[PDB]
């Protein structure tokens, strides 16, 4: 089982500093070079830096825009690589992925799940969660319910329905940034034979503020 | 810097048919050692990128047999022998020959399917939100095809445009439909000066707008 797991991202002050970590397992880490690639709406996938293995002198390479500000390093005893970012600018906001390049040639073979870095002086704010229940009687065959997750910062938030039991009829929409705050909608569509008979609850978690809210959708 | 170009920003395809995506580099990607360092990646909606083909034509492990790659020097092709609805996503080529490594802008594979009218649902502000002084009216336009749709908000007949937050999902990997969320945000006070709230959707499936509305005083 090959895995790469990034951590350390989140909201960070412009001009501030933040260190991302990437823990590896399931492949010969010592035989691999490791890279950081980030993704932003403006540039798409953008290579950020690379650090080679011991045999190749742990050499480092950086993309121009971050040279002198970022430092990639690695700890072979912990099978991990780090990206120390300083003098953070708005252009550094994005999802950062750790990816490994085994030297038995395979390009960027393994990728982590990514960590979102948001460069902003705005404050962390928890969301308000509101249930969205239909106005008239349902019938017909199916009914669509929703949850409005409003007023939070920064991203991400995770939304599930009935703690994960309801997922096939779910649509959680990308969050929309308004006045320094995100607003997101999530909808779930179930048989009219399921709701209001059975309890349907949207579970919202906002890691950044350690907020967790369960709201039941009640017929109005 | 080597420039990687993927001309098509997207390509429509019917499940079951063959398709190909192209990419070109501003420089030959052949290395001194005889290898051509060009790779293809897949990024499914909301997931991290994943390797599909390394060095022009070698499939990575776990990658389905339907993928293949070809090309030399500066022109490359990724081909699907039979596309599946599950293939929705953005496909990227990348040069791994010189620093800085660079990626093409990507080509989104769009699955073609039968037209489908959206299921429109409108939601009055929740009681909980009103006691807090807010009044967001939400409209979901779900599971439609094709992807383009227009939403117009009407407060007592008069159209509203400011304070509208719109969000769209990527194409569904199981049924190939699209969905959209539109939220009209008002202050509770603004909300109580009017009575009829309307979510109007125009989609190719209907000659006339699909209207859903409710009354504040009901």
């Amino acid at each position: 089982e090959v895995t790469l797991q990034e951590s350390g991202g989140g909201l960070v002050q412009p001009g501030g500093s933040m260190k991302l970590s990437c823990a590896a397992s399931g492949f010969t880490f010592s035989d691999a070079w490791v890279d950081w690639v980030r993704q932003s709406p403006g540039k798409g996938l953008e290579w950020v830096a690379e650090i080679r293995n011991k045999a190749n002198n742990h050499a480092t390479k950086y993309t121009e825009s971050v040279k002198g500000r970022f430092t990639i390093s690695r700890d072979d005893s912990k099978s991990s690589v780090y990206l120390q970012m300083n003098s953070l600018r708005a252009e550094d906001t994005g999802i950062y992925y750790c990816t490994s390049v085994p030297q038995l040639g395979r390009g960027f073979a393994y990728w982590g799940q990514g960590t979102l870095v948001t460069v902003s002086a705005a404050s962390t704010t928890p969301p308000s969660v509101y249930p969205l229940a239909p106005g008239s009687g349902g019938a017909g065959s199916m009914v669509t319910l929703g949850c409005l997750v409003k007023g939070y910062f920064p991203e991400p938030v995770t939304v599930t329905w009935n703690s994960g039991a309801l997922s096939s009829g779910v649509h959680t929409f990308p969050a929309v940034l308004q006045s320094d705050l995100y607003t997101l909608s999530s909808s779930v569509t179930v048989p009219s034979s399921t709701w209001p008979s059975q309890t349907v609850t949207c579970n919202v978690a906002h890691p950044a503020s350690s907020t967790q809210v369960d709201k039941k959708i009640v017929p109005k | 810097d080597i420039v990687m170009t993927q001309a098509a920003p997207s390509v429509p395809v019917t499940p079951g048919e063959s398709v190909s995506i192209s990419c070109r580099s501003s420089k030959s990607l052949l290395h001194s050692n005889g290898y051509t360092y060009l790779h293809w990646f897949l990024q499914r909606p909301g997931q991290s990128p994943q390797l599909l083909i390394y060095r022009v034509s070698n499939l990575a492990s776990g990658v389905p047999d339907r993928f293949s790659g070809s090309g030399s020097g500066t022109a490359f092709t990724l081909r699907f022998s039979r596309v599946e609805a599950e293939d929705v996503g953005v496909y990227y080529c990348m040069q791994h020959l010189e620093y800085p490594f660079t990626f093409g802008s990507g080509t989104k594979l769009e699955i073609k399917r039968a037209d489908a009218a959206p299921t429109v649902s409108i939601f009055p502000p929740s009681s909980e939100q009103l006691t807090s002084g807010g009044a967001s009216v939400v409209c979901f336009l779900n599971n439609f095809y094709p992807q383009d749709i227009t939403v117009s908000w009407k407060i007592d007949g008069a159209e509203r445009s400011s304070g509208v937050l719109n969000s769209w999902t990527d194409q569904d990997s199981s049924d190939s439909t699209y969905s959209m969320s539109s939220t009209l945000t008002l202050t509770k006070d603004e909300y109580e000066r009017h009575s009829s709230y309307t979510c109007e959707a125009t989609h190719k499936t209907s000659t006339s707008p699909i209207t859903k509305s409710f009354n504040r005083g009901e």
